[PDB]
RNA sequence: GUGGGAGAGGGUGGUGGAAUUCCCGGAGUAGCGGUGAAAUGCGCAGAUACCGGGAGGAACGCCGAUGGCGAAGGCAGCCACCUGGUCCACCCGUGACGCUGAGGCGCGAAAGCGUGGGGAGCAAACCGGAUUAGAUACCCGGGUAGUCCACGCCCUAAACGAUGCGCGCUAGGUCUCUGGGUCUCCUGGGGGCCGAAGCUAACGCGUUAAGCGCGCCGCCUGGGGAGUACGGCCGCAAGGC
């Protein structure tokens, strides 16, 4: 299986306004990805969580979603 | 005495029941069941089997309603929370979706002593 | 004076009076707590992803600025006692981290 | 906070000729520049008490750079206590 | 000094969603809850389940780690401001300015105390239901202090690495956080795991020493009596030294 930045551009770790790249590490509900799945460094992947948080108090993700099939 | 089409059909399991409430598309129920609905009284209310039956009952209900197209969701685990929405599928209820909208916080509330 | 970075997520169905208004006094706003604006950018119409307000969406704006630092908290006060604006969210600006590099 | 500006206009102002940061001279005028800071910091906020350890300490270093002056020379010593407001 | 950096380090103000409880409304019957089984309890004055709306308190899911910061206690949503500690590079400045530290002073989980707020969930005491030979307990249903905040006391702890601080010296290997570099790799600085020499009663410790040394502080001297008594000091008290 892929892990997010494998397939992915050079990109904003730090904007919290683009929800097209941040939708991606997002999973299928609201909760962010492991760094499994998502093969961030530690320090990338503390950073990345923090500009989700920001873009869900403006909205942008979705602080939780619903599981489909089940 | 609503003629409803196309519905949404919640259930709700827990350790100690199952129920299933049937509703409209905008969230009002119609008919509902539950374990202790049909006979079951004591533990005896959360086995997989009461939950079939419950299902069914409250569908076989939806009928007379009118019901045909249902779109699932569930909350909760116990057993047959899984056996109710088997029932519910060969019921003769189309099921258009199964989801679970399990409620969980981002925690907030001192559980009981039994849940820590 | 600091960099930052004020967003700003209004009620969507305004028209132009109005919409022109509540711009106006975030721009009084910013002139009276003396933020120096460098740069604007307005979204606008955007799909939430969880209702705001009762609204399933939000009217979009974000402001490079430089202001006094003692004051960016005051300002934003004000900006939200507004009834129209329903997120107020100031940054300090920051330098843009890369990834995949 | 203090900035450059301010740091270096400070130790323009103490140093012993022109290029020296690291005089006790400026040591203990840039010290007593961040204890006055912190000290007006905690005249508020006197629930803060890492920062007040901090201070504790500050204060401590400034108390030892003094002491050598001193007992080094006890002249420009005098000098830097009355320029600084101290002891 | 300069120039970079990481961080649940502290303080203050704001603010976001999830969830619980409650209240208003809709639709909807006969149960719900709960347990090994049950019963108290709640429900026809309409409950549970479901939908929409409001109010209020508390805590911050995923990220999250075998991670990070802090002198310790301890510290997790997001934002801003106020502030502490620390690390690396540069080799620029002072020129031994150092280490430790009896007393003192300050910090110090939780519970507890005082005065005034707050009160959702939880919950000592208490009230019931069970279980049992009995049940004063576990298990179930309620519930007050408390938990929360402001200010002032209290000063304990398995306050644990059961390992005082500082410095120098003595194979490596492996995982890791965070800097710098000519970036299979080197080189600082933290966190772990194996293991040289050595140590140890053993277990184990082994460049994060329990090894080889030096400095300084605390402490120990069979068990019970006993952290008792008397005395002093602190404390509103509880009680502490
Ligand atoms: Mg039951
Ligand atoms: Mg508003
Ligand atoms: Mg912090
Ligand atoms: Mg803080
Ligand atoms: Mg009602
Ligand atoms: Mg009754
Ligand atoms: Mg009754
Ligand atoms: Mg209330
Ligand atoms: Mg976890
Ligand atoms: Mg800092
Ligand atoms: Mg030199
Ligand atoms: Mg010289
Ligand atoms: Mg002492
Ligand atoms: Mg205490
Ligand atoms: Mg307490
Ligand atoms: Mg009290
Ligand atoms: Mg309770
Ligand atoms: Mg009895
Ligand atoms: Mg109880
Ligand atoms: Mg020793
Ligand atoms: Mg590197
Ligand atoms: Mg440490
Ligand atoms: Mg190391
Ligand atoms: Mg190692
Ligand atoms: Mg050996
Ligand atoms: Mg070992
Ligand atoms: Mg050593
Ligand atoms: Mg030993
Ligand atoms: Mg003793
Ligand atoms: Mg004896
Ligand atoms: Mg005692
Ligand atoms: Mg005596
Ligand atoms: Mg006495
Ligand atoms: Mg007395
Ligand atoms: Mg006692």
């Amino acid at each position: 299986k892929a892990k997010v930045k494998a397939t992915l551009g050079e990109f904003d770790l730090r904007d919290y306004r683009n929800v097209e790249v941040l939708k991606r590490f997002l999973s299928e509900t609201g909760k962010i990805l492991p760094r499994r799945r998502t093969g961030l460094s530690a320090k990338e992947q503390r950073i990345l969580a923090k500009t989700i948080k920001r873009a869900r108090i403006l909205g942008l993700l979705p602080f939780t979603e619903k599981l489909v099939r089940k | 005495k609503r003629q409803v089409a196309s519905g949404r059909a919640y259930i709700h399991a827990s350790y100690n029941n199952t129920i299933v409430t049937i509703t409209d598309p905008d969230g009002n129920p119609i008919t509902w069941s539950s374990g202790g609905v049909i006979g079951y009284k004591g533990s005896r209310k959360g086995t997989p089997y009461a939950a079939q039956l419950a299902a069914l009952d409250a569908a076989k209900k939806a009928m007379a309603y009118g019901m045909q197209s249902v779109d699932v969701i569930v909350r909760g685990t116990g057993a047959g929370r899984e056996q109710a929405i088997r029932a519910l599928q060969a019921s003769g209820l189309q099921v258009k979706s199964i989801v679970d909208d399990t409620p969980v916080p981002h925690n907030g509330c001192r559980p009981k002593k039994k849940f820590r | 004076m600091r960099r930052y970075e004020v967003n700003i997520v209004l009620n969507p169905n305004l028209d132009q009076s109005q919409l022109a208004l509540e711009k106006e006094i975030i721009q009084r706003a910013l002139e009276n707590y003396g933020a120096r604006v460098e740069k604007v950018e307005e979204l606008g119409l955007r799909r939430l992803a969880y209702p705001i307000a009762k609204d399933p969406q939000g009217y979009f704006l974000w402001y490079q600025v430089e202001m006094p630092e003692d004051r960016v908290n005051d300002l934003a006060r004000e900006l939200r006692i507004r009834d129209n604006v329903r997120r107020v969210m100031v940054v300090k600006s920051q330098e843009p981290f890369l990834a995949n590099a | 906070p203090i900035t450059k500006e301010e740091k270096q206009k400070v130790i323009q102002e103490f140093a012993r000729f022109p290029g020296d940061t690291g005089s006790t001279e400026v040591q203990v005028a840039l010290l007593t520049l961040r204890i006055n800071r912190l000290s007006e910091h905690l005249k508020v906020h006197k629930k803060d008490h890492h920062s007040h350890r901090g201070l504790l300490m500050m204060v401590g270093q400034r108390r030892r750079l003094l002491r050598y002056l001193q007992r080094e020379d006890p002249e420009r010593y005098r000098a830097l206590i009355e320029k600084l407001g101290i002891r």
